């Protein structure tokens, strides 16, 4: 058919991603806001982080495609700069842009950054200062990569039960939370918000007073498939072998319930000895009022209906080994929860599994009535928890609030590539596109990007001080102090994300349909 | 207007918000009297009247009465009160404030 | 309607760019000549930056608003008309810039202001006196011409450039107000410009035999008449009545025949010998019997000649402007060691020379007689314009855009405010330096940077005066090249190039008015 040569398949290009990328730089610092998300389902969405703006809709263009590719990146390898990064490559590109807007080639351009990167890298090295993984330390990087992620307030009540949830570890040392991360979405009087509650928790736990709702001493059943059949680990028929064998299987279906408690009620006294110990069938279906009420009546707490992450988490949480069937069990796999505990919150019951025997499970209980308020909320923990993690996974820790990136660009005072100047261009470049976080937040926040970082700049350049743009009102002051203080895994990562895909499109000369 | 001002978006935000958490702590302290009983129709009867001013133009009394009434008298408290404490059986003739409260 | 914000802006930057662009190479060695059929429609052939600004009906109000501020320069300078119009869109578009990042222009312009003093502080700094000699003389006459015609045409003049400007020192003249007398003759070459000591005149009338080589120079130059109209007038025209009109001619060949008996005494009182060279010369026409009995006395005549040269002749033959054909004193007749009319083509020139001033002095340009004639004849007038502000300051500094990237270097690193609000200015003011050496570069060779950068390095090396080589489009040091501005020109050009590039920053808007 047709295709596109020469600058006009790069104009495309690099025009539709800097058309793209404007629209996501409305939102980073806490002096960002939450942009709405309406993807083809119709439910808004608002989010100041980039993976979920990135990865649901796009207005669509070849470059759109590769934008979430590097947003795959740095949520993937990071989850704080999400955000960061896509403001990172435009302003690098206008910056080529006028390079070849000048005229220039694209590949003698291309090979003015990537060192500049490298250096950055090594800059980055150089002006950061390892730091403490300390709650308290973490505390002004908590805060922080939560705030350039979303927005302050929310962000500060993250700050507390994010680090809290990152701090809960075993010394499992990760760039992210896997196991911390339980959420519970709970309907109620707070729109937004998040409860820590320590251990595994079940999805539910079934009512009744006989049914302990309190078990410290827990002998855990894991039970998925239910009281109806005999020694079953999946529900199927008995019977149904002809039009009237289906009515004597629900006949004989009532007595495996009994059998089924039968095995449950000796069980506990097989495993537990007396009744004092609270033996655990945590049912994640549900328990037929019989058998609910005689495990109940025996001592037995049968749950209803946790999860197979509260089933895994589980042979996770409790050191003991889950089944799908209530049969008689050797009491050696049984799991032991340090605490059972069914907690009815509002009407619903969420049984925590507690003193994990493997506490990297904890479990986070969101707040909301309204799900776009609930969404919300959880959608700033988990981007932040990962990105406080990787503050507590780095015993090295970058400064933030552009304290470190006047330490590059100025720092990176040309003629160290003077070769053809392309690269002391290209380290331009990539100098000015350092700044975008004493960009769009002075721009955002008072004052002027410019004629602030020109401050920051300057008072860098005075005294090498480390200064930056408020992430709040925008003006110049001491970013060590204030503690706003990046994640080391961030800034390397951030850096890679974006000079790999800025350097694609310039070697891009070409596009067909 | 601080759209045409210039004002960012979190910043005047901000303002209703440190405003509505400045009102919200003034709100305690423009609480002018009070008034209750669990059981009197006719004190209840008149916030029951007044809130559903609003959402009556009808009989303000006879409302107030009724679903005073009504949400007391299904009770052996009214300390205690629930969602649904009262139901209805929507039901024509006679007049509109023929209505009555049968628990 | 009117266009406001951004608009009164944006058409008035965005035409500067191909105003500019054009011209880019209007100038430098790397300079090329543009002609226009266009704006005045006749066939016609410019080299320069105001210069091509004016023939050009220009509907822009922006392209008529610099030739006003240009001209200004464009007076004593003659080259950088076509500079200064380079860096202020280059300034403009820095500025824009900012406003594109968005930002205040008056804060912006105001961000000029102590960078323009920093760089003219810079300009004092950065300018090195070469004093005035026939070097100085020569390579800023031929780096003017260099720019405003071939280096060849540059050389060729170069001589002629300083020919007439020795004389000018005699006057201890800084500027050329004559000696830029200049005859342009018809011929089929063009490099050819003869200096004359004195003037040249077209004329030595219509007779020969006058002793057109004249020794002794004593030179009535007049405005009486020896030929006159023979056209009908009564009040000065055709009167609506005929005959009123008759009585005026009869007494014309008279007047003028008894002139003639006039110029007899008039060279037996001055001369009285053919021997002692005498020379009228006519502001008005000569009867034939007049130069021919006038040619009997040992007397040249040259009838209808110019005011210029009635003055120059006054001033360089130390001659007159003498009204009378009667017996007048010789002292008052100025003199010129030589007197010669001269023929090339069609028309005999007088060639008066070595007269009593060396004052207004002929620099005789030959040519193809086209517009190239008018051509080659514009750029050597100010291939002086270069020279005299030479003349003017005695610092004279090398060119080829020498300064431009030392005071980048100078201003930009070190805040010259220490302030980045007027900085932001100063980063739009230090960028509007750099356009014109290394856009000719460029256009003539090695790009803007890589040139740059060596152009830089030698400077952020040295901090000397590396200018560009436009034989190349790579960078040498101006001085050796022999491309040399003087501090006249780079002083005078912040000046027309700021002010000029300010008030229309700061323009509010731009209405159609009435």
């Amino acid at each position: 058919a047709e295709v596109a040569r020469a600058q006009a398949a790069l104009a495309v290009n690099i025009s539709a991603a800097r058309g793209l990328q404007d629209v996501l730089r409305t939102n980073l610092g806490p002096k960002g806001t939450m942009k709405m998300l309406v993807s083809g389902a119709g439910d808004i969405k608002l989010t100041k982080d980039g993976n979920v703006l990135l990865h649901e809709m796009q207005i669509q263009h070849p470059t759109a495609s590769l934008i979430a590719k590097v947003a795959t990146a740095q949520d993937d390898i990071t989850g704080d700069g999400t955000t960061s990064n896509v403001l990172i490559i435009g302003e690098l590109l206008k910056q080529a842009d006028l390079y070849i807007s000048e005229g220039l080639h694209p590949r003698i351009i291309t090979e003015g950054f990537e060192a500049a990167k490298e250096k950055a890298l090594q800059f980055l090295e150089e002006v950061k200062v390892s730091r403490e993984m300390d709650r308290e330390t973490l505390i002004d990087v908590a805060r922080t990569s939560l705030r350039t992620k979303v927005h302050a307030e929310l962000a500060d009540v993250l700050t507390e039960a994010v680090v809290d949830s990152i701090l809960a570890i075993k010394k499992q040392d990760e760039p992210i939370d896997l196991f911390m991360i339980e959420i519970m979405e709970m309907k109620h009087k707070s729109e937004t918000d998040t409860s820590l509650i320590r251990g595994l928790v079940l999805d539910h736990g079934a009512r009744h007073p006989d049914m302990k709702k309190r078990v410290e001493d827990a002998y855990i059943l894991t039970c998925n498939v239910s009281l109806e059949y005999e020694k079953t680990e999946v529900n199927s028929g008995f019977f149904y072998k002809s039009a009237e064998e289906r009515e004597k299987l629900v006949k004989a279906e009532r007595k495996f319930i009994e059998d089924r408690v039968k095995k449950i009620i000796e069980l506990k006294r097989k495993v537990c000895g007396d009744s004092d110990k609270g033996f655990v069938v945590i049912n994640q279906k549900g328990i037929d009022p019989f058998s609910l009420d005689a495990l109940s009546k025996e001592g037995i707490v049968a749950l209803r209906r946790a999860k197979r992450r509260n089933m895994e988490r589980l042979t996770l949480a409790c050191g003991g080994v889950a089944l799908n069937s209530f049969d008689d069990l050797s009491p050696d796999c049984l799991g032991h929860a340090g605490l059972v505990y069914e907690y009815t919150l509002g009407e619903e019951k969420f049984t925590f599994i507690e003193k994990c025997n493997n506490p990297r499970s904890v479990t986070l209980l969101i707040k909301g009535p309204n799900k776009h308020t609930l969404t919300q909320i959880k959608d700033a923990v988990r981007d932040g928890l990962r990105a406080v993690k990787n503050a507590i996974d780095d015993g090295c820790v970058v400064p933030g609030a552009g304290a470190v990136e006047v330490a590059m660009a100025e720092a990176l005072i040309k003629h160290k590539p003077s070769v053809k100047g392309r690269a002391q261009l290209g380290v331009q470049a990539f100098a000015d596109a350092l700044l975008i976080i004493p960009k769009v937040l002075a721009q955002n926040s008072g004052f002027d990007l410019q004629e602030t970082l020109v401050k920051i700049q300057a008072e860098h350049s005075e005294s090498g001080q480390l200064v930056g743009v408020d992430l709040n009102t925008g003006e110049p002051m001491v970013a060590a102090e204030v503690g706003v203080w990046d994640n080391y895994c961030v800034k390397k990562q951030l850096l890679h994300s974006c000079t790999v895909i800025a350097t694609n499109i310039l070697l891009v000369d070409e596009i067909m349909r | 207007e601080l759209l045409r001002i210039g004002l960012s978006v979190s910043e005047v935000i901000e303002g209703y918000e440190i405003a509505c958490r400045k009102a919200h702590e003034i709100l305690p302290n423009l609480v002018c009297c009070s008034a209750k009983n669990l059981r009197d129709i006719d004190e209840v009867s008149s916030l029951l009247r007044t809130s559903i001013m609003s959402k009556q133009y009808g009989n303000e009394v006879f409302l107030a009465k009724l679903i005073a009434q009504a949400c007391v008298s299904i009770f052996p408290d009214s300390g205690h009160f629930n969602v649904d404490n009262i139901r209805v059986c929507k039901i024509l003739g006679s007049g509109i404030s023929s209505s009555s409260v049968l628990h």
